[PDB]
């Protein structure tokens, strides 16, 4: 038993939290609130030089070989300051889709150029509500693509998407490139505030060298999302609770700390343990996937970033007051990051569910 | 023992239901709800008699019940009608209770007709819950005062005639802070040296910063007596009806979801509301919403109701949304987060305006620690904490 | 709109007060943990000679007429102290059930009787996990019934029991005397430590006259059931706040009252909240039971009962800490109360249950 | 990174879930749940070595690690063997820190062995949370101190040989206060049993003018607060162990997966039924996951967050064996002994007896207030 992550996890964390913390400045991110679609460049260029978006890239994309607990250490830095970059979507989920399951064609152009930062890869796990899978057609050279997909993480910036279709064959994800006729990408407006967007495919016809894989793919696309984002939220929601800490010890009313308040330091703490239960379930499952049977770890963690979630990103603002919605104030953002990644996640019940078939299914 | 609406609420409750329907239209509330319209709203409402709804007939008023009250808060939380809740509720019946009679001739009718808007100056960057630490001061100079300070959080203030100002009276004395010896301004906001700053939030409605530099206002625009405005702003001798967090949102997003969800398939081709997860969702909303129903009913029917089951309703309410809102999005599932006016958005993005639009509530009007505070030692009888 | 109960409920709610103190001291609550069943025959013989189970009974039974309003307000008095009564079972829903559903034959002896305090009756709802309901073949003329209930009040000292039971014709309820052939009653031991049986009916033949409805009584049952087990549950979880509190009041550590520091507080405060809720519902739903649905708000007050249930024990016993626990007090008996009740409901989620197929089921 | 047993640790954990069934006979367990059993039982754990298993080996320990010892309070639990932790965990490190020679040689081979037992006096009717409160009284007579006054709760006093009693030297509060080592057969020493709702036995001890050696003392005079609180750090962290929650939640499952709802579908087929036991796993998960931290961490862990483990996991029982009752539907209050009884009562039996944890080992809301301190630099309230 040992709860040390990697040196490499060490190393790439305290890098990113050095780059962020000088680059997300409480200004650059009111600066990043008038963008039409947040989406922070200067970021994402500082990380393509200082190496991050290759040092957990397989070494067949260009990248330095790093895997899973290197990418979760990644994902809390940039989480601690909201960071808008693609990460997760481009490298993490779609480049490590083409590594593991596509042709070395796929692998050669798409999953490149995804390693490097020259384009911008996402997936679009999510369907509409009341609506059912897309469809794809056999054609002579290939296939024809009808249907949406939604809150697709950098839609409206993205080069192409990976996108689960049901074909004559069964399940398989095929990748779909913003200029490809049939394809049309609506920006979205969500609590978050991020980039994210629709996607509409009518009749998109795609080559079959664009096939991916077939149903393990996403599958796997599934997974790695929930582990991804558990470890976002972990970063925001750790910031989030040390700033507000720190505002309780200063804030001062009745001539005291409101921080020297019991109520206030009791719900505090509790936020302390829900942040530590994050923290400490997302270590295991991020461990087990990186093993490679692991789905109910992931579940649990992603339980835990839907529940801390929606505990601390309340207490963030209870405790912070008018200041907790001001949007002068920093504060604001880590509600809405936090929200908009516990109902991506399917809530602390979807997770549940996960769980709740896993323990009816096998025998206990 | 009566456990539900008369036919006369009843009735009234389609009347309104009906009026507010007519006045607040998709157009209207594209209007209110942007960056004309707001002050003819007010006047229409005015016109129409129901801003003095409440108030006695010797004042103009119609007179009515605190249930009916009750009823009209719920109605226009229905529709999203801007009632100015705070003059109508508060400024008018203290102006009603402690204003001498020029304030009562002058500003009672100009309320009632809906001509005249006023913002409440009272919280401070340095006086949040604990109100009593405000520092804007007024000194006597013949018969004036001459104010000075800042206000934080003052609302509708682009709208407004006038400031309702807190203000310390006597800053030469030094009097001890626990006496509470603050004095209510009326102050025009046409005076020299008023001045204001927007202020955005994240759960929706903009406000303000307030600045006073030198402002000279007569000493006829004290309402009550020197010192003992602490009173007057708190509501401490129950001369206004106790402020209610209305249920009617968090019965309509039920409501619309329970609907959505009859009516909506899976990817099996069930209705969605056919799922045993879903049902738990909604029942619960239903079963705690029920408790802000009546204990609502509860305290409009007791006008003093206790200052506990007012603390208790408050708190209960204001949480009791938050875990609401996150049940209703569960629900919606891959729209949950998509807001109003975003393409996709369903049910107008309602649900995840209100998880928003809630958040003001627990923090604000008596944050819910000093509630429970109150409930201890009312209901309890526990003693002092701190 | 008006919340407050009848001058009768309140003068039978202030008598059985009285009563209950006088009779249910520390040292009788004690002297009644000896007994192999708890029924407390002192404070039954009170009861029955002050007129309190005849006073909200129909008149066809004997009674003075008051009806649901003022039964409530008994269970409510009953519950501060923990009676062990069989008031609910046997007068309210048994007594009850015969006078608004059986023959004049049924309501002339069995009701009478269970009205005079003469004889106990109860009811059996529950059945046993895993197996299904009560079978009445018809004989005829009259019906031999095979199968088992469970937890059923007062049932190892009930003089007759009403038996839901599936027929032919469907559902109806036959009244069974302990004496019957085929009838066998085992002692339970139960969280609670109440008096409380198993029902066996092993080919046990009634007479059509024993027969006291179909499906409608049944059904008024269960609805019944929970609204007394509620009213019930009001009166022990606002005593045991209440004994909270001032414990709280006194008792003294680091030289200052124990309710003195915050973090209890706002645990008492939330506590006079949980309590609040459920008087609220409850009024709700027995004002709308008097009134003749009346179901949603009967599972909506039956939540609240093992919600507030399950959290206000908890709080009594934690807040008095070892006090809470040591069986020379009278505290602990109200979580063992509390618990018995809160699952004798079907636990919160059963109620929750029952609510959100109404809402699935009638359109919105 | 590792976060699972060590070959080493998992042979371990084989070795006494083993251990444990063997040692744990239906005729023993039978005769635990109703000198006897209970002395019995400790000096055959003794004489098998386990009782000073995580003991320095200059004291006749193993020398093993925290998490060895995390391994075998779970493994206890599975068990229900009845562990003197206390005495091994507390008391015996006292005297191996702060005891004389002569403390140390007569005390520590008998307490290994299993031989002789002890009992915790600290606290009183008015020292429960505010134990430096505590006014039970030593004063010096010669070579003897003079003891007067009364413990509460003081548990397993009937096995008891000595009761290791916390003792007001001084009439700040915290610095009055020494520790005595205290025989029950001295005169002047009595005991009556107390009851518990939660489940088990304890008592109140009183000392009427009893007489004991200043060789007694264990440390100085007025230095034992430090003694008794662990300030130093000579003892381990005190861990809750998740094992009992895992167990009722399988025991549950396995119920759910046998058992026919109305229809003949599985129990377990149920998505309420389901979105409880994922409940309890998922929250398991983490008191699990935050012990193996602590203990893999003592190879100090923060003070925030050994009171984050106690206070998580106790809060988490009540409300796990609240989700299991559910499941267990009608049968979920039968007790252990009655006829109808699921899964032996366990779910009843657990539900009370956890009720102690919350309130013991540093109340709640204290460990909440060492977490908002410690982890969070919060002020003094
Ligand atoms: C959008 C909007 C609109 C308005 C207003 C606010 C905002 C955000 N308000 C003022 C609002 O009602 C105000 O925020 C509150 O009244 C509280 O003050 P602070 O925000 O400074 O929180 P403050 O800093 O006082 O408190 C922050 C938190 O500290 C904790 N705390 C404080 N005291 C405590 C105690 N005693 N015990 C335990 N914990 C304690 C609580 O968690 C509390 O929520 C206002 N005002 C006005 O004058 N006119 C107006 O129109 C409006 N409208
Ligand atoms: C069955 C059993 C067995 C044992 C013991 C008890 C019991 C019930 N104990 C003692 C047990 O650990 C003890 O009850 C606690 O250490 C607390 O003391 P009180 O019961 O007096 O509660 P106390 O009256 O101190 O506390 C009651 C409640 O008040 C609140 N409170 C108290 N202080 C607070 C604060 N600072 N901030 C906020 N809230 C606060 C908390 O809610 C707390 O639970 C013991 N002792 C021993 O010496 N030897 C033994 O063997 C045992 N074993």
């Amino acid at each position: 038993m040992d709860f040390t992550t990697t040196e490499a996890a060490q190393d790439l964390g305290g890098l990113v939290d050095t780059i962020v913390d000088a680059v997300c400045t409480p200004e650059h991110q009111r600066e990043l609130d008038k963008l039409e679609q947040r989406f922070d460049r200067e970021l994402w260029r500082k990380l393509i030089d200082a190496g991050i978006l290759s040092s957990a890239a397989p070494e067949s994309l260009g990248g330095d070989g790093f895997g899973v607990l290197e990418q979760v250490a990644v994902l809390v830095a940039l989480g601690h300051q909201l960071a808008a970059v693609p990460y997760l979507e481009s490298v993490v989920l779609a480049a490590g889709a083409l590594a593991r399951f596509g042709s070395p064609e796929l692998q050669q152009g798409w999953g490149v150029s995804a390693v490097s930062g020259d384009r911008i890869l996402t997936v679009a796990l999510d369907g509409e509500m009341g609506e059912g899978p897309v469809q794809a057609a056999g054609t002579g050279h290939g296939y024809r693509l009808t249907g949406t997909r939604t809150q697709v993480g950098y839609g409206p910036v993205a080069d192409a998407f990976l996108v689960p279709a049901e074909t004559d064959s069964g399940a398989a994800v095929f990748l779909v490139a913003a200029g490809d006729p049939g394809v049309a990408v609506t920006a979205l407006a969500t609590t978050g505030l991020g980039s994210v967007g629709h996607l509409e495919l009518n009749g998109a016809k795609v080559d079959a060298a664009r096939r991916v894989g077939g149903t393990d793919v996403a599958v796997w696309l599934g997974t790695l999302s929930t582990l991804s984002r558990t470890a976002f939220q972990l970063g925001v929601l750790e910031r989030g609770l040390q700033m507000t800490a720190e505002y309780a010890r200063t804030r001062e009313q009745f001539d005291r700390p409101i921080g020297s308040f019991q109520a206030v330091g009791q719900r505090l703490a509790d936020g302390y343990i829900d942040v530590k239960g994050l923290r400490l379930t997302l270590t295991q499952a991020a461990w087990r996937v990186a093993e490679d049977p692991a789905d109910i770890d992931v579940a649990t963690a992603g339980f835990w970033a839907a529940e801390a979630g929606h505990r601390v990103a309340h207490t963030i603002v209870h405790v912070h007051g008018g200041v907790g919605v001001d949007t002068d104030h920093p504060v604001h953002r880590y509600f809405l990051a936090a929200k908009q990644t516990e109902f991506a996640l399917g809530g602390a019940t979807g997770q549940l569910r996960r769980i709740g078939r896993e323990l009816a299914e096998t025998p206990a | 023992m009566r456990i539900s609406y008369t036919p006369q609420q009843e009735e009234l409750r389609r009347e309104l239901r009906s009026y507010f329907a007519t006045l607040m239209t998709p157009e209207r509330r594209e209007a209110l709800s942007s960056v004309n319209v707001y002050r003819e709203t007010i006047a229409q409402m005015g016109r129409d008699g129901w801003l003095a709804l409440g108030w006695p007939k010797e004042y103009g008023g119609q007179g009515r019940s605190a249930m009916d009250q009750l009823i009209f808060t719920d109605e226009a939380a229905i529709a999203g009608a801007p009632v100015p809740f705070l003059t109508i509720n508060s400024v008018a019946p203290t102006i009603m209770a402690y204003g001498t009679d020029e304030q009562k001739r002058f500003f009672l009718p100009r309320i009632a007709a809906g001509d005249l808007h006023f913002s409440i100056g009272y919280s401070e960057p340095g006086a949040g819950t604990d109100l009593a630490n405000l520092r804007t001061t007024a000194v006597r100079d013949g018969d004036d005062y001459v104010v000075n300070g800042q206000k934080m959080w003052t609302s509708l203030i682009q709208y407004a005639d006038y400031v309702w100002l807190a203000v310390r009276t006597n800053p030469e004395s030094s009097g001890a802070k626990k006496h509470r010896g603050i004095s209510v301004l009326i102050v025009p906001t046409t005076a020299e040296g008023f001045s204001w700053t927007p202020v955005h939030t994240m759960a929706g409605p903009d406000t303000s910063a307030t600045y006073y530099s030198d402002v000279r206002v007569p000493v006829a625009n004290r309402v009550g007596e020197e010192n003992a405005g602490w009173k007057l702003v708190t509501n401490q001798l129950n001369h206004e009806r106790v402020a209610l967090v209305s249920p009617a949102p968090i019965f309509g997003c039920l409501r619309e979801v329970r609907e959505w969800a009859q009516n909506t398939k899976d990817a099996g081709g069930t209705r969605l509301i056919d799922s045993e997860w879903v049902q738990l969702n909604l029942a619960r909303v239903h079963a705690k919403a029920e408790v802000l129903k009546l204990i609502n009913w509860e305290l409009a029917s007791s006008q003093g109701p206790s200052p506990a089951d007012a603390s208790a309703a408050k708190v209960f309410g204001t949480e009791l949304a938050t875990e609401a809102y996150r049940l209703l999005m569960e629900v919606l599932g891959t729209a949950a987060t998509l807001r109003q006016n975003s393409p996709g958005a369903l049910l107008r993005g309602r649900v995840e305006r209100m998880h928003r639009a809630c958040l003001i509530l627990t923090f604000g009007g008596g944050t819910n620690e000093v509630q429970r505070d109150i409930i201890g030692m009312v209901a309890l009888g526990l003693p002092r904490a701190n």
